[PDB]
RNA sequence: CUCGA
DNA sequence: GCATCCGTGAGTCGAGG
DNA sequence: CGTGTCAGTAGTGTCACGGATGC
């Protein structure tokens, strides 16, 4: 039926990269108010995306070790972004 | 080139018809080739650069 | 080639090119223009830089 | 002139045998897209039907040679797919070119870098840019020549980061997140804060044709009521511009050297004289010349 | 009186020349052409009184050119009658609502006609669903109006051309025979003295070759031509020779790569120029042949084809023309002149409408189910066929469907004000099919010619790049059914003015001279002067005796187009300012309420009616009831019939299409009375703009070169304000995760933003709604993989679960804001028919009521436009000595530039209608007033004239009426004889020192509004390919700094800022950025990296097997995060 | 990625060349499956060669996490990585 | 395609 | 050795379809 | 899977200018 090269065809877009850049910046913050341990392991968690048994098996600590740091660190960015005014 | 007749009216007096009617002939491709000219000038301008 | 590409024909000139095995210096005003580098003009030559 | 072709392939050490190929190259699908319509189907760059002809007339050139078909239809064949990778590359350049649904020309590689339309002219010579304007312009006698009149809604999208930094310096605005939708919802701070942004920030004002270099200059921007322009009267010699419904754009310098550049070197003030002539142009020239 | 016949209001005309003929129809020229096609009654009547025995419709005529269709033996046949047509589907406003496209089923009458058998099965067959054309003059297709623009093509026939060669400064000379259908033909003279022919574009064969194929002897050839040296030379040089071998020359010439037998180019040679089948002169064209060579020009038009009779006789025609003969007569046929033809002449330039290009298409589609037919015949057997069986109506829908929905004559109509769409439908386009190419027009096509005289208007065209290719049919033009345009005549006997009318074609007219509309006439008839002025043959103009002018037009403003001849004062306005005038008239804008012009021309009432936007009372009778829904009329006889208003309604370009009942309860009205008007519409008169009070005086320079000042009270009394209407549209569509839904419960949104919308998530009525409010909340499911890991870590840090949908929601555009006035929803559920893959529509109405703002564009009748610069309180105003405000402050200096003193008489008689005057009765009539109708010599204020186009108001009168103004309530004389007033500067008090002219001034407000105009963008969008953004304000995205605006920055030396167009604020992926967190951190801007375009550029030549490479300063290759495997 | 470097070299590209840049041969002439909008296998826009449609994810849909980076696919022979390489892999067919 | 400078 | 014919180029920006 | 009474183009009004192409 169409083609790209052909009039009358709307032209694919990106929208802008600005409110991940500004979630990106006070996840990075909050982050910063962080212990080594806990951001260590969110870090390794979702910016990396390892499972619990591979955290574990990486930082040379138990199972629920990863389970209970992931639990605290996530409200303890909870604490800090709605400290700070972050929309739920 | 120009009519052996000229527009005698002003415009303040007011064309004729035909006075009218063979004025916008110069004044139409006056404007017409306005475009061309520019083209031209413009094509010449980036070759310039 | 980059800046004569850019102006009249684009083949004509990229066959020649590649045919020379032509290597362009991007040191020219219309170079680093599509490149992305300061202008070698004005507040981009090194003496100002 | 045979000798200037000859030449080449004897010093460069590359040899000629690259002219004729045996593969050609594919390239990647993000520049030839195919996107789906809201009517459930599809459209494709012509560059796909151009690679799918090849495609289709060397793998049946393929059956041919396995089946040992007759040197009549190999060698037809052979012809055609010479037709189609002459498409590919520069369809149009031999004979008729390749017509596509309605008698229109497919584009073929080489369409992508010809003339005003292609990469060059369009993508790399200009380009669009973020930080950016357009409106109506409106004469300002008012205005110093060093200044310009700009609606106060085109400068808080104009200045909207910067916005957004003062909203939640002055506390304004819990966190960044929240001042950009205070600037999205135009919170009654923002007028405020706004004036205190733009102070002493110079921007850029540009009619088209941009014919000499005072088509751009630069100018000290007034947060001014109404949706129009402000151009100061002095300036509209250098831009040829009159009031019967023109039009400027507004370019935001960010950097420091952006902003220099535009106080020093772009400033309407330090460009008085013509550059051609030595003749000044921001002069008294129509009412103001009257009135003395 | 002016235009005394529907009850309009009295408007009082400055004429001195009597209307000999009354303005036809402005919608004539789409509907006759359409009444033709489908054969209606009216049509058919017509042509009865025409004079015409049994005259054939436009589809009757693609029936009869069809029937009958047989295969190669005539065993079979099928034949075509009887076309009709059953009432529409749906009504027009039920088709604009629900998107669908106005038609009625066409029914016709097939049989089987079997030679074989001696048995024919007859019935009616349903051809397809047929675009209907509405009473105004328009298409609806898929619920949008439509125009089908009237096109200016090349008429057929023979052609003859006089070419200056290049190198050898010889005049040659070159003949075309351009069929209606089929084969093209063209003979011509080269530089070396020969006659050569290109049949079908391809290769030119020796003249003689030709005669050959078609059985001429060498020897007749020479008998023929032998008074030329040039034909001579031309059977010499021959390469072949015999009339089998010719026969096969062109055969493998025209189509090569078969084996020539003599009876296979015998059989083509046939049928390309002499069968019926591949090749047809139409009824014009062969008239046209006929005339040009002088044969058969008194025979009945039947032969439909060409002969071989013409080709002999073309080339004879082109052998003479060359050495310089001026006539020529055929063997056995009439005398004729030897000339080079225009093809720019309205006489071999033809024009045709909406009935012919129709007919053309339904003529394909017939082709296309034709060869259905013949092969569906073959294949089935010979007693189990009926005409069902045979018809596949496919590809004929679809060729009517392909035309309306694609073509540069089925055009979105313009729908600014009723002008603009009165002159969209009377537009005669020369782009399209079948006419020329942009690329392919040079200066000659688009200038004015000489017998555009009262055809088509020489001041209203686009002064873009379609100057010249788009034009508007004069007012009394016609199109007559050969597809020449006619325009009356008086018919001059002896010198004697007749009102006998007659309509001349373009070539007619030249065969005689007409006297200029404006001549001295006595009562009886006779011309005041011997010699007047008379137009002539090839544009030329003079004086000649008065025995001598055989006819004479019919008004003064038979040259000029609809919307020109609105123009007062015309006559004294250049023709850029006035071109410029009737363009803009086009983009005046519907006003909340509407002011017919002071000053007028008489052609804003036909103007209103023939536009089709006001309410016509069909037949007469009295009110029964009126309400601001509808109006009912009871009628003589004792029916009722209602018409309904149309209130509020969005016209294609956002305007407001607004109608208001005019009459009242128990009012006798006639029939053809307006009785409702409609937007620009007062009383029944095109009121595009406001009487406006004048000053023409610099003002601080805010009126600077253009500028306009305006006073405030044009916006507390909502002078200058319009509705505005935009239409938004959102669906619900099934997903790959699920599908799309419309909900109030939208994720992380509060009960604040959502409080305007009702229980479905849509915006309700009456709703006020800024820029990013939701108008309708509709949520898509996206899938877990598709999360970004601050994304993934910012739902676990918030602990909601369960939000696998994202906000997809419609919400108002940047710069639009207004009432919601209406919500039309369509879904899959509720039987409404969506494309398949949509599970609910919405479609929701924003009214915005804009009043006038700065930078407005504002503009007159006579080409003088600018922006509003500044709007003063109205203290701020100067004003005049009874302390009225004037309105409006236009500059002086861009008036006598212009040549558009128009506007500064239309100033004194806007004045004059708004104060009114008195002439000196006592001591008999002056000597001024003497021209003036009695009517003129007195007026009350407020008074409403007419200043018809080259006729109207002269300044001796103008200056008379002036020096006799009426006074004002307190009795004293405001301004003066000249024209000029005392004005007071409201700003400090002190008396302006010099009188100023001031008066009343037409304005209109155009479609180029500052609210629409206004963009700005930080970021947002951008194009997924080139990484740059996103282009127009629609969209979001931001200005084009294009090439010569770098050349301005490095002109300046300004390379940082060069550097930053380019890099950061455009197509840097990580840059753009970096540099929006280097924004909101109040860090310094970054370091700008390298362009994605370029790299695009590369990876592009590599696909053209150019290997390319960037080296670094040793010289090594560098990768751009990327690398290469085999 | 610094913007500093000299020259830019141009020359005709090896027949060879077109094979080193080339993520493999494009064999089959269809493009993707007009249902479930993935591409066909060795088509104009087969994720073997050129690339994943979305960020780390197969074709097969056995992996679709990003824990598994860099894996290449013994099922489908697609890599995961994101789909910004679909806008720099090059393609080529091989002519008979 | 159509219009604005 | 020269007339032919092919290929090249033909202002900038903006709005709605 | 196999196919079979002839089965016949689209589209047609730019131009200046230079130099390789061609009788
Ligand atoms: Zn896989």
């Amino acid at each position: 039926v169409g083609s790209t090269d052909q009039s009358g065809t709307p032209e694919q877009s990106t929208p802008d990269e600005v409110n991940a850049a500004l979630d990106r910046l006070l996840i990075a913050d909050a982050l910063a108010q962080l212990s080594a341990e806990h951001r260590a392991v969110i870090q390794r968690s979702y910016y990396r995306g390892w499972s619990t048994a591979q955290i574990a098996t990486d930082l040379g600590i138990a199972e629920g070790t990863v389970k209970s740091r992931l639990h605290y660190a996530v409200r303890a960015l909870r604490l800090t972004l709605q400290e700070l005014g972050v929309t739920r | 080139e120009f009519i052996p007749r000229p527009v005698k009216s002003s415009f303040r007096e007011g064309l004729t018809v035909l006075e009218y009617f063979i004025n916008t002939h110069g004044a139409r491709k006056g404007l017409a080739d306005t475009a061309l000219r520019t083209a031209d000038s413009g094509y010449l301008t980036r070759r310039l650069v | 080639w980059l800046s004569a590409a850019s102006f009249q024909e684009t083949t004509r000139v990229l066959t020649d090119a590649a045919i020379n095995c032509r290597s362009d210096k991007l040191n020219g005003l219309k170079e680093n223009v599509i490149i992305g580098k300061l202008i070698p003009a004005g507040t981009g030559i090194n003496r100002y830089r | 002139k045979r000798l200037k072709v000859v030449a080449a392939f004897q010093q460069s050490g590359n040899s000629p045998m690259g002219m004729v190929l045996d593969a050609v190259p594919v390239i990647p699908p993000e520049l030839r897209p195919m996107v789906q319509l809201d009517g459930g189907r599809f459209a494709t760059s012509d560059l796909n039907d151009l690679y799918r002809r090849v495609i289709n007339r060397n793998n049946r050139l393929k059956r041919l040679i396995d089946l040992g078909a007759p040197e009549i239809i190999v060698n037809n064949e052979k012809r055609m797919l010479q037709e189609s990778v002459d498409a590919l590359f520069d369809n149009g350049r031999r004979g008729r070119p390749v017509t596509g649904p309605g008698n229109r020309p497919l584009k073929s590689l080489s369409d992508l870098l010809k003339g005003k339309q292609g990469r060059f002219r369009q993508n790399l010579l200009g380009k669009r840019v973020d930080y950016s304007g357009r409106s109506v312009i409106v004469v300002g006698p008012q205005l110093k020549l060093h200044q310009c009149g700009l609606p106060k809604l085109m400068a808080l999208e104009l200045f909207k980061p910067f916005v957004m930094k003062r909203l939640v310096d002055l506390n304004h605005a819990q966190n960044i997140k929240s001042a950009k939708r205070m600037v999205e919802r135009q919170r009654p701070q923002v007028w405020d804060v706004l004036e205190e942004v733009i102070a002493e920030h110079p921007v850029l004002l540009n009619r088209a044709p941009t014919l000499h270099r005072l088509g751009i200059q630069a100018f000290e921007p007034m947060l001014v009521e109404g949706k129009a322009i402000q151009l100061h009267p002095l300036v509209c010699e250098a831009f040829n511009a009159d009031f019967d419904g023109d039009q400027m754009a507004v370019h935001l310098p960010l950097s420091a050297e952006a902003q220099a550049e535009a106080r020093i070197l772009m400033l309407s003030s330090n460009n008085i004289l013509s550059p051609a002539s030595g003749r000044p142009l921001a002069m008294p020239r129509l009412d103001m010349v009257t009135g003395l | 009186s002016n235009n005394s016949v529907p009850g309009a209001p009295n408007r009082v005309s400055f004429a001195k020349l009597r209307e000999p003929l009354e303005v036809p129809g402005l919608l004539d020229v789409q509907t006759d052409s359409f009444e033709w096609l489908i054969g209606s009654p009216r049509w058919r009547e017509s042509a009865a009184e025409r004079g015409d025995v049994n005259p054939v419709g436009g589809l009757e005529e693609v029936l009869y050119e069809l029937s009958p269709i047989e295969d190669f033996s005539g065993s079979m046949s099928l034949s075509f009658s009887d076309p009709r047509f059953d009432d529409v589907k749906a009504p027009v406003d039920e088709c604009k609502d629900k998107d669908m496209t106005y038609a009625a089923p066409l029914f016709v009458t097939a049989e089987f006609i079997n030679n074989n058998t001696g048995e024919i099965k007859s019935q009616t067959v349903f051809m397809g669903d047929f675009p209907m054309m509405t009473e105004k003059g328009t298409f609806i297709i898929n619920g949008t109006e439509r125009v089908v623009v009237s096109q200016l093509v090349r008429s057929p026939g023979v052609y003859f051309d006089e070419t200056i060669d290049k190198s050898t400064d010889k005049t040659l000379h070159s003949v075309k025979v351009i069929p209606s259908r089929g084969a093209w033909l063209e003979f011509d003279v080269d530089k070396r003295d020969t006659v050569g022919v290109r049949i079908d574009r391809k290769r030119r064969q020796p003249v003689t070759v030709l005669l050959k194929a078609l059985g001429w002897t060498s020897e007749q050839i020479v008998e023929r031509f032998g008074f030329s040296e040039i034909m001579r030379s031309t059977l010499e040089k021959d390469n072949t020779v015999g009339t089998d071998e010719a026969l096969l020359d062109i055969y493998r010439k025209l189509r090569p790569g078969e084996p020539p037998t003599k009876e296979s180019a015998q059989t083509l040679l046939e049928n390309l120029f002499f069968k019926e089948k591949r090749y047809d002169l139409a009824r014009v064209g062969r008239y046209k042949v006929n005339k040009k060579l002088g044969l058969h020009v008194g025979e009945p038009i039947t032969s439909s084809t060409l002969t071989e009779e013409d080709v002999v006789a073309t080339i004879e025609y082109l052998v003479r023309l060359h050495e310089g003969q001026t006539t020529m007569t055929v063997p056995g046929g009439v005398e004729v002149p030897v000339e080079t033809d225009d093809i720019d002449h309205f006489g071999n330039r033809r024009l045709r409408t909406v009935g012919e290009l129709i007919q053309n298409q339904i003529r394909v589609g017939m082709s296309r189910m034709e060869r259905v037919v013949r092969e569906r015949m073959t294949t089935q057997d010979v007693e189990a066929i009926t005409p069902q069986t045979l018809i596949n109506i496919r590809p004929v829908v679809a060729a009517i469907k392909e035309f309306f929905g694609t073509s540069q004559l089925s055009q979105f109509m313009d729908q600014n004000n009723p002008l603009s769409g009165l002159t969209h439908k009377r537009r005669l386009s020369a782009l399209g099919p079948g006419g020329l190419s942009r690329e392919r027009a040079g200066l000659e096509v688009r200038d004015v010619h000489p017998s555009h005289y009262g055809r088509m208007c020489p001041i209203e065209t686009p002064e873009g790049p379609n100057i010249g290719l788009i034009g508007s049919l004069s007012v009394y033009a016609r199109v007559n059914p050969f597809g020449f345009i006619e325009t009356p005549y008086r018919k001059v006997v002896d010198g004697v003015v007749s009102d006998e009318i007659v309509y001349l074609t373009a070539d007619e007219e030249d065969r005689h001279v007409v006297a200029q509309a404006n001549s001295p006439i006595d009562a009886d008839g006779r011309f005041v002067e011997p010699r007047v002025l008379v137009r002539r043959k090839a544009g030329e103009v003079e004086y000649v005796p008065s025995s001598e002018v055989d006819y004479m037009d019919v008004s003064p403003r038979q040259m000029v187009s609809v919307a020109t001849a609105m123009i007062p004062f015309l006559e004294h306005d250049d023709a850029n300012r006035a071109l410029m005038g009737a363009n803009m008239q086009r983009q005046a804008v519907p006003l909340v309420r509407s002011e017919a012009p002071l000053v007028g021309t008489g052609m804003e009432l036909r103007a209103a009616i023939d536009a089709g936007d006001v309410v016509v009372a069909e037949e007469s009778g009295v009110i029964e009831e009126v309400s601001a829904d509808y109006i009912t009329v009871m009628h003589d006889n004792g029916t009722r019939r209602t018409y309904r208003m149309r209130k509020f309604a969005r016209s294609n370009h956002g305007t407001c299409a607004n109608q208001c009942p005019i009459v009242d309860a128990g009012d006798r009205v006639e029939a053809g009375q307006v009785i409702a008007d409609g937007p620009c519409t007062d009383d029944g008169e095109m009121a595009l703009g406001k009487n406006l009070l004048v000053a023409i005086m610099p003002w601080e320079g805010h009126n600077y070169e253009d500028a306009i000042i305006l006073s405030n009270r044009l916006v507390e009394e909502d002078v200058l304000t319009s509705i505005h209407i935009e239409e938004h549209e959102i669906d619900a569509r099934d997903t790959k995760l699920g599908a799309e839904e419309i909900t109030r419960d939208i994720p992380n949104i509060s009960d604040e933003v959502l409080a305007d919308l009702d229980e479905r998530g849509i915006v309700r009525i009456g709703a006020e709604v800024r820029d990013g409010d939701i108008l309708v909340g509709k949520v898509t499911p996206k899938g877990e993989t598709e999360l970004t890991p601050e994304e993934r870590l910012l739902r676990a840090i918030f602990g909601e679960k369960a939000r696998e949908v994202r906000d997809t929601s419609l919400k108002v555009p940047h710069g639009e804001s207004g009432k919601v006035i209406g919500i039309r929803v369509f879904s899959r559920e509720d039987e409404d028919e969506l494309p398949a893959g949509v599970n609910e529509l919405v479609r929701v109405y924003v009214a915005q009521k804009r009043k006038i703002s700065d930078g407005d564009k504002l503009a007159g009748r006579h080409g003088n436009k600018g922006v509003i610069g500044k709007i003063l309180p109205v203290e701020d105003m100067p004003f005049l000595a009874d302390g009225t405000p004037v309105d409006i402050i236009l500059n002086t200096h861009g008036v006598p530039r212009r040549m558009n003193i128009g506007q500064i008489l239309e100033t004194h008689l806007g004045w004059c209608a708004h104060s009114g005057w008195k002439v000196d009765a006592a001591k008999g009539v002056p000597d001024w007033a003497a021209r003036l109708p009695d009517e003129l010599l007195e007026a009350q204020p407020n008074a409403i004239v007419s200043t018809p186009v080259f006729d109207g108001a002269q300044e001796a009168e103008l200056q008379g009426l002036l020096s006799c103004t009426l006074p004002n309530r307190d009795g004293d004389v405001l301004v003066d004889a000249d024209g000029k007033a005392m004005l007071f500067d409201g700003r400090s008090g002190e008396p302006f020192p010099y009188p100023v002219t001031v008066g009343y001034m037409y304005i209109m407000k155009l479609h180029h509004l500052v609210d629409d105009k206004i963009h700005a963008r930080s970021t947002g969008p951008y194009s997924m390919i080139t990484q740059q953004p996103l282009g127009g304000k629609a969209q979001f995205g931001g200005q084009r700094f294009g090439e010569m605006e770098c050349w301005a920055m490095q002109a300046y030396g300004a390379a940082y800022t060069l550097q930053e167009l380019l890099t950061i604020k455009s197509d840097d992926t990580v840059g753009r950025v970096k540099v929006y967190e280097a924004i909101v951190k109040g860090e310094n801007i970054p370091e700008p990296g390298i362009p994605e375009s370029f790299k695009v550029l590369l990876k592009e030549l590599q696909s053209l097997c150019l290997n390319v490479e960037v080296l670094s300063s040793d010289g090594a290759a560098i990768e751009l995060r990327e690398g290469e495997d085999e | 990625d610094v913007n500093f470097f000299d020259e830019l070299r141009i020359g005709l590209a090896t027949a060879e060349d077109i094979r080193q840049w080339s993520y493999g041969e494009v064999k089959k002439p269809e493009t993707i499956n007009y249902r479930t909008l993935k591409p066909e296998k060795d088509g104009l826009f087969c994720e073997k060669i050129f690339g994943p449609t979305r960020d780390w994810e197969c074709y097969c849909g056995k992996y679709k996490r990003v824990r598994f980076k860099g894996i290449i696919c013994e099922r489908c022979g697609v890599e995961v990585t994101r789909a910004k390489v679909r806008r720099e892999r090059m393609g080529h067919i091989e002519l008979a």
